DNA sequence: ATGCATGCATGCGCATGCATGC
DNA sequence: GCATGCATGCGCATGCATGCAT
């Protein structure tokens, strides 16, 4: 080792080869244990497992090791440059001791992850300078692939001899001699003949939570090397596990001399998607290791019983008092309908995806639930009435930092892709925002066509508006469109539309009372599990029946809305029932649609709006 | 002239014989410097007048001389003092005492910085009177912190290790731009000649924090027709992270120049920040108006409180507002739309150091954890009032604009003035106070007496009850927040009670009345506001009963 | 001794904010 | 209630002049 350290090479390499065969932790569960015999080694069956596998790359946690011995975690935070390379050779020994024959492309690389979680960037210092470091940040700008050399290939001019020459330090020394004819300053170097890594520049937008008294969001920038380029994309919320570094900065290309502040610089080593919090992302779900048997058992168990619809509308969100639609249809949204394709038809992008919308009196909790909701589902995004432009969302342009590349730089909607966006204040957005809605909600693509760019992006979003009355109050001499005042296309996209009123009630306000005093003195891993499985391995299908339901539902639909002072109905609504349908087939874990889905879609769009209550001449509701 | 010898010895003798305040705090400091238990040290020059002043007046006229004087006496002392090994050492430590195993920079070796803090004797000066008479010298210079730039690593001494050689070569840093070795001066590779080249190594290497701020004069000290005038501080060490933006502060620094004109700046040393129901006495009458805002000040236990008072002109709105942006530690007070739109929320900004954009918030994010006032309500525009209305019910700021997309955390207490009601205000709004006068001659007559005695005797008239000073009030709401009172469970089916009635009560009010679940919710932040005040764990039902009252009073004003 | 990076306008393209006119 | 006219900041590239580091 390099003079300034206390790591022996032989000390490590033997404490590290002795903690692969002898960790075991009995705390672990098979919640999260997968395919691993827990009263057996754990390192070592996931050796195995690399070794049916083949796949180069041991995920190592870091409080596994600090639980080992302290000694050696220390070190290794200390130091990782040093440490890192001797757990990858005897990682490689002992893979190559028991398992002879195994074909690979090349060494086992250990990357460890789960060190110490710094609180806050800015709280950092120089004494922190290359130390393994972890962060929890969204992604915003993912640049394009640089090739970086590592190999020089040389020719002589004369005898033309091959030879290469390999970095180190950072620098090549190409020779200034031949190794034929001798001659001097004969070799020229070869591009192409030449070895090339990738490198890939990430920036990250930093959001502890918990910052201090008047303290701004922080913006990092990170660098990616080899497989790790291309494994996230912009807007997901992501944990980096890597390494700190600063690096100085020349005061001009073309002069040696550089400033004495340095620039920082991170570079990354690992990569984390789970969180204890948010749903399980797009990522997992394309993966069979996410579910044991045993869990798939109990999911399917519980899916039998009748009431797990209820439940789960139970279980979406405790702290908000009743309001069983309003969670009935925040989980038929999140269930989803079939993605069917239309490309051989040409009619182009079928929507999927549920849109709500929620009026009521400004003294609401629909801001709670778009709160939780945004909390709640990863690849969320938060609006506010005048606060976002129609140039803020979708796409604006912008310079690369360096050269001219007219560099597109993606807005709030579009970070919305496969993803969920709550608008707020939606009375305050002018009609040019307004306008980018438009074909937002339907064509889920986003056409752009400005100086010297031409593009379409993808828009799979589904959005969450809230909405209120004209004078903040629901005036019972004027109709719901007047109280309203949206244009009938815009309320035409919307596939539910919930009214919240004040009924008065005692009973209701005795019990709103002792829920609101009270708040001052089903499981969500079980529900994620069943989420996703439901999201991720079933493709409903609809029949006959629900085919002759869903036309009567239509005519009868058109035949109540026909009435002036109500919202009319459009063939488009129709589109809207079958979406909710899929959404119950994706509840009861089935893959036939049937009559029970439609009557229950049914049901709930004749509730949603209050049209039983609303008085069908004169469009006044009066409960 | 004079020998240096002299006056380090003098330093020396100085730094070990003040046991003069009884316990002998420079032994302590000195034991704690040693033992790497401390990383700073601060020289009073009021200690220094004991001894001879004349090194007083020595060092407020060549500061940094003297400066590197103090270094070099204490670094020659801690050796004497030392003890013990150090308990835990971390990698500069590793390396130091590798080095000292095996001449050195001293600063290299060095692991504390000095400080210098000014003389009481000596009258702090103003921004716009620092000139070239006060160059080299030590000045102190009160005023507002505006800007201020991100802490980053800055070189001291470069560490450069050989290709053929295990020399290391060191190289101290006294420019903001230095140039990099390339050959190897070590005498191994001189003597064969091999000319081998160098490599930089950041292990080595010593940083120190670095930050830039910016400061302007108070309003007070502005001369006739003029525009406030601003100065630029450079932090390092350990006084970074004390200033923030939008703070008043007194800092203690030498002025230099930058290289026949030159551009000068500050390299700080010191710096430093700047019934009990009696605000603004100057005011007669509003007795039922002023525990309101003791309350908004207070707060609850989100607990955010938030107060709205409409009135005719001429009651004196904006001096209660004034009051309460004054006593409040962090406060905004804003007048209309001369901080409209940018004033509020954020801006993006290029860097004085870094050379890119930053974000630097408004009014409503310097607020953060605070209390903003606004004046003439009614007249801000419909963005401003959006977002304002975002503040109140959400306490986050969502901005999505080209080149923006950013969620701003601001926790702020929101008092507003305006003059005439809209459903928006009471909806929105936990407390509405509107203030009606009419003419009745007893009441004329007692406020005008009260005001001619204001005029006069420039005092509030006496009473049986004193009042009290800002700083002490200041302490009393300090210690009022530390507690967190709970709710008890019986109380409950009270509480419920004094609900459902009230509502009945809404409810046979048909004309004009708004209830929702948010009274309730202010409600019981006022209760758990008022049994905070008490220091009591458990709220009790007087609380409930003033709060109440408080919120009727306010519902009785037409 | 010579060729180049930089300081100082200026056009280009754009977004953003304030005022008003139908 | 909203689109447009009139500044103004932002980011950028381009052209003209000059002053000296390799
Ligand atoms: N109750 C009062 N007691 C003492 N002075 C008062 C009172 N009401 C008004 N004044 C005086 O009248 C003036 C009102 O001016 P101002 O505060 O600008 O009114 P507003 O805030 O309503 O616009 C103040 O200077 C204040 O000295
Ligand atoms: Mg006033
Ligand atoms: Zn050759
Ligand atoms: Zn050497």
């Amino acid at each position: 080792v390099i003079w300034g350290t206390d790591v022996n090479v032989a000390a490590c390499k033997e404490n590290f080869q002795r903690f692969l065969q002898r960790f075991i932790d009995p705390l672990a569960k098979e919640e999260e244990n997968v395919g691993i015999d827990i009263t057996e080694p754990l390192y070592m069956q996931r050796l195995g497992e690399i070794n049916v596998i083949g796949e180069p790359f041991l995920n190592v946690n870091c409080e596994h090791i600090k639980s080992f011995d302290k000694n050696l975690y220390r070190q290794l935070i200390s130091y990782p440059q040093e440490v890192i390379p001797t757990f990858d050779m005897a990682v490689n020994e002992i893979f190559f001791d028991r398992y002879p024959d195994s074909i690979l492309e090349h060494q086992i690389q250990v990357r460890p992850f789960n060190a110490l979680k710094t609180k806050n960037m800015r709280n950092l210092n120089p004494e922190d300078i290359d130390q393994l470091i972890t962060i929890s940040g969204m992604v915003i700008r993912t640049s394009q692939l640089i090739p970086e050399m590592q190999e020089a290939f040389f020719q002589c001019q004369v005898c033309a001899h091959t030879t290469r020459v390999e970095m180190d330090r950072g620098r090549i020394a190409e020779p200034s001699v031949c190794g034929r004819c001798h001659t001097t300053h004969s070799m020229a170097l070869i591009h192409n003949r030449s070895l090339f890594s990738d490198k890939q520049m990430i920036k990250l937008q930093e959001s502890p939570e918990d910052m201090p008294a008047g303290q701004t969001p922080h913006t990092v920038i990170l660098f990616a090397h080899n497989d790790l380029v291309d494994k996230v994309q912009p807007g997901d919320r992501v944990n980096v596990t890597g390494i700190y570094r600063a690096v100085p900065i020349r005061v001009n290309p073309r002069v040696s001399n550089v400033k004495s502040v340095y620039k920082t610089h991170i570079d990354v080593i690992h990569y984390r998607k789970t969180d204890a919090k948010r749903l399980h992302g797009l990522d997992e779900e394309a993966e069979q290791k996410l579910f044991s048997e045993k869990r798939v058992e109990l999911l399917k168990e519980l899916s039998r019983k009748p009431d797990i619809y209820e439940r789960l509308a139970s279980a979406l969100a405790p702290s908000i008092y009743e309001h069983e639609d309003i969670k009935k249809g925040i989980l038929l949204q999140l269930f989803g309908g079939t993605r069917k394709d239309f490309s051989h038809t040409g009619r182009g992008k079928f929507r999927a995806e549920i849109n709500i919308l929620l009026c009521g009196d400004p003294g609401t909790s629909k801001s709670q639930l778009l709160q939780y909701v945004y909390n709640l589902v990863p690849r969320g995004q938060y609006t506010s009435g005048k606060g976002s432009s129609a140039v803020g969302l979708t796409a604006y342009v912008m310079k690369d930092p360096e050269t001219r590349q007219l560099v597109l730089q993606t807005g709030a909607l579009v970070l919305s892709d496969n993803g969920i966006c709550c608008i707020d204040e939606f009375d305050k957005m002018n009609e040019s925002t307004r306008s980018v809605l438009h074909e937002v909600m339907e064509q889920q693509t986003l056409s752009i066509a400005k100086a010297g760019i031409i593009c379409q992006l993808n828009a799979r979003t589904s959005v969450l508006a809230a909405a209120n009355p004209i004078e903040s109050q629901w005036n019972p001499k004027k109709t719901t469109i007047e109280n309203i005042q949206l244009p009938h296309t815009l309320l035409s996209r919307f596939d539910l539309i919930f009214l919240m009123l004040d009924p008065q009630d005692e009973a209701y306000d005795r019990r709103l009372a002792h829920h609101l005093v009270a708040l001052y003195y089903l499981d969500m891993a079980v529900l994620k599990d069943y989420i996703a499985y439901a999201h991720s391995t079933i493709m409903p299908r609809l029949s006959e029946e629900a085919s002759q339901a869903l036309i009567e539902a239509y005519v009868d639909m058109r035949k109540i809305g026909s009435s002036r002072g109500m919202v009319s109905a459009y063939p488009r609504q129709l589109e809207s029932l079958i979406r909710l349908a899929e959404a119950h087939a994706k509840v009861r874990l089935s893959n036939k649609v049937e009559a029970i889905d439609v009557e229950e879609a049914k049901r709930l769009h004749r509730e949603a709006l209050k049209q039983s209550a609303t008085d069908p001449r004169t469009g006044i509701v009066d409960i | 002239l004079k020998d240096y010898a002299l006056e380090k010895e003098k330093v020396k003798k100085f730094l070990q014989e003040f046991y003069q305040d009884k316990q002998f705090k420079y032994g302590n400091q000195l034991v704690r410097l040693a033992h790497r238990e401390q990383v700073a040290l601060y020289v009073d020059l009021d200690d220094v007048a004991e001894d001879d002043p004349e090194l007083v007046d020595s060092i407020c006229e060549n500061a940094r001389r003297y400066a590197k004087l103090f270094a070099d006496a204490v670094q020659e002392l801690l050796p004497q003092y030392k003890e013990r090994e150090v308990v835990n050492k971390d990698v500069l430590d590793v390396y130091i005492e590798h080095r000292l195993m095996m001449q050195y920079p001293a600063e290299l070796m060095r692991r504390f910085e000095l400080y210098f803090q000014g003389p009481s004797s000596n009258k702090p000066r103003v921004i716009r009177e620092v000139r070239a008479d006060s160059v080299g010298k030590l000045v102190t210079v009160r005023g507002i912190v505006t800007r201020v730039s991100e802490v980053k690593p800055k070189m001291v001494v470069a560490t450069y290790t050989c290709d053929q050689c295990g020399a290391e070569t060191y190289q101290p840093i006294q420019s903001p731009t230095f140039m990099p070795l390339i050959m190897c001066p070590s005498q191994e590779c001189q003597t064969n000649r091999s000319g081998g080249r160098l490599y930089l190594q950041t292990r080595g290497s010593r940083f120190i924090k670095f930050q830039e701020m910016k400061m302007q004069e108070h309003s007070d000290q502005v001369p006739v027709g003029n525009i406030p005038r601003s100065i630029t501080v450079l932090v390092e060490g350990e006084n970074t992270r004390i200033a923030q933006p939008g703070d008043h502060v007194s800092v203690t620094g030498i002025f230099l120049p930058i290289l026949l004109l030159s551009e000068t700046y500050l390299e700080a040393h010191r710096i430093v920040k700047m019934l009990a129901a009696s605000i603004a006495p100057e005011i007669y009458g509003h007795e039922d108006v002023k525990k309101a805002l003791l309350l908004l000040l207070v707060g609850g236990v989100r607990g955010n409180i938030n107060i709205c008072l409409m009135g005719d002109p001429g009651v004196a709105k904006s001096q209660l507002l004034s009051y309460i942006d004054r006593l409040a530690p962090r406060s905004q007070y804003t007048t209309g739309r001369g901080s409209s739109g940018v004033g509020l929320t954020a801006a993006v900004l290029r860097d004085s150091v870094s050379g890119e954009l930053t974000l630097e918030g408004g009014a409503l994010v310097l607020a953060d954890q605070g209390v903003c006032c606004i004046d003439e309500f009614d007249k801000m525009a419909e963005a401003d009032r959006t977002a304002i209305h975002e503040v109140m019910e959400q306490q986050t700021i969502s901005i999505a604009k080209a080149g923006i997309l950013t969620t701003l955390n601001a926790r702020c207490s929101i008092l507003a003035a305006a003059n005439p009601l809209p459903a928006a205000l009471l909806s929105r709004f936990d407390l509405l106070w509107l203030i009606q006068d009419r003419p009745d001659r007893d009441n004329d007559l007692r406020l005008a007496q009260h005001i001619t005695y204001v005029h006069q005797h420039s005092r509030q008239p006496p009473s049986q009850f004193e009042p009290l000073d800002m700083k002490l009030m200041r302490r009393y709401i300090a210690m009022c927040r530390e507690k967190q009172p709970m709710v008890p469970e019986s109380l409950a089916d009270y509480i419920t009670a004094a609900y459902v009635e009230m509502r009945r009560e809404a409810w046979a009010s048909k004309d004009a009345t708004y209830t929702s679940a948010r009274t309730l919710l202010a409600i019981l932040r006022l209760s758990t506001a008022l049994a905070r005040l008490r220091m009591v764990d458990v709220v009790e039902k007087e609380d409930v009963n003033e709060a109440i009252r408080l919120m009727e009073m306010s519902k009785d004003s037409l």
